[PDB]
């Protein structure tokens, strides 16, 4: 299940 | 049960040539993929690439494809916040690649979790094994570390990994059940071609083959050969299964001295191959 | 920035049979960057019907695909595989050797 990116770099 | 992994790798490409960007991403269950999303695909979507998976409802497909998109718009952010920190031109194209899953021991629990990030190749950015920490590799990838160090990023993957990431894992290594959890054993034979008048080329062969790992190794008399030993990259053949080769230049008449020594989980003994 | 030129195999599916169905692959890996050109030919001919697998790469951050075509082995008939990538000054061929 593919987790989507809360924090970006 | 044993040895196995749930994993994604993201790929996110600066264009400038395109003025613009491409987002890749695949999942992996062990050595099999089943799923992709490309940015660059009209009406793009999380796609399935495994027959097992789809028979997963569209809520499954509908959240995929909402999670792996909203990745990919910061994926595209990522790239461009990296050449500020690396203070690069807006001319070159560059490489943005993340890897994350986890992997369950011999026992089915979970042993390991990752998450990590490399910048044109090199290692940037990587979750600990601790899973409540980060490695950076450079004084860029500090001012990431330090951000989400402070946000606590950790915790949010920590409870990925050992929920949902597992979870998952398990739903599909059952979904999936007659091909992801079954071994095929190596088919082997022994080649031999005189390569010089000096020397005689021995190649132990396996083939049709899964899962991808597997030890192919030559002795003479006990002591392992690999100093001298050619061993190819294990490939696939396009149907799940893989092939590789390990070969090794012999006396020739000294042919019988040598064999070759073949471990799998596919095979109910380690087999010891000699030429015939 | 890390530069990487391909390693590149080519070999059938299954154990060459002349006039058996079987499938040409060529396995392009431990490159970077991803951008690469690659080519099945038949007697220094593109085949045109070869499908790909997805980008995807390994532990060392090095990207790996997968090309291939059905074809039906003969004795006369060469086939081959020609890859271009940022590495190369010049596309590279690499001959399919059944024995390998």
């Amino acid at each position: 299940d593919f987790e989507r990116e809360g924090y970006s770099l | 049960m044993g040895p196995h992994s749930l994993s994604y790798f993201s790929t996110a490409v600066s264009r400038p040539d395109r003025g613009d960007s491409r987002f890749i991403a695949v999942g992996y269950v062990d050595d099999t993929q089943f799923v992709r999303f490309d940015s660059d695909a009209p009406n793009p979507r999380m796609e399935p690439r495994a027959p097992w998976i789809q028979q997963e409802g569209q809520e499954y497909w509908d959240r995929n494809t909402r999670n792996v998109m909203g990745s990919a718009q910061i994926n595209r952010v990522n790239l461009k916040t990296l050449r500020g920190y690396y203070n690069q031109s807006e001319a070159g194209s560059h490489t943005l690649q993340w890897m994350y899953g986890c992997y369950l021991g011999p026992d089915g629990l979970l042993l390991r979790g990752y998450d990590q990030f490399a910048y044109d190749g090199a290692d940037y950015l990587a979750l600990n094994e601790d899973l409540r920490s980060w490695t950076a590799a450079d004084m860029a990838a500090q001012i990431s570390k330090r951000k989400w160090e402070a946000a606590d990023a950790a915790e949010h993957w920590r409870s990925y990994l050992q929920g949902t990431c597992v979870e998952s894992l398990r739903r599909y290594l059952q979904m999936g059940k007659d091909t992801l959890q079954r071994a095929e054993p190596p088919k082997t034979h022994v080649t031999r071609h005189p390569s010089s008048d000096l020397g005689v080329t021995l190649r132990c062969w396996a083939l049709g083959f899964h899962p991808k790992e597997i030890s192919l190794t030559w002795q003479r008399e006990g002591q392992d050969q690999s100093q001298d030993m050619e061993l190819v990259e294990t490939r696939p053949s396009g149907d799940g299964t893989f092939q590789k080769w390990a070969a090794l230049v012999v006396p020739p008449g000294e042919e019988q001295s040598y064999t070759c020594h073949v471990q799998h989980e596919g095979l109910q003994e380690p087999l010891t191959l000699r030429w015939d | 920035m890390i530069q990487r030129t391909p390693k590149i195999q080519v070999y059938s599916r299954h154990p060459a049979e002349n006039g058996k169905s079987n499938f040409l692959n060529c396995y392009v890996s431990g490159f970077h960057p991803s951008d690469i050109e690659v080519d099945l030919l038949k007697n220094g001919e593109r085949i045109e019907k070869v499908e790909h697998s997805d980008l995807s790469f390994s532990k060392d951050w090095s990207f790996y695909l997968l090309y291939y075509t059905e074809f039906t082995p003969t004795e006369k008939d060469e086939y081959a595989c020609r890859v271009n990538h940022v590495t190369l000054s010049q596309p590279k061929i690499v001959k399919w050797d059944r024995d390998m």
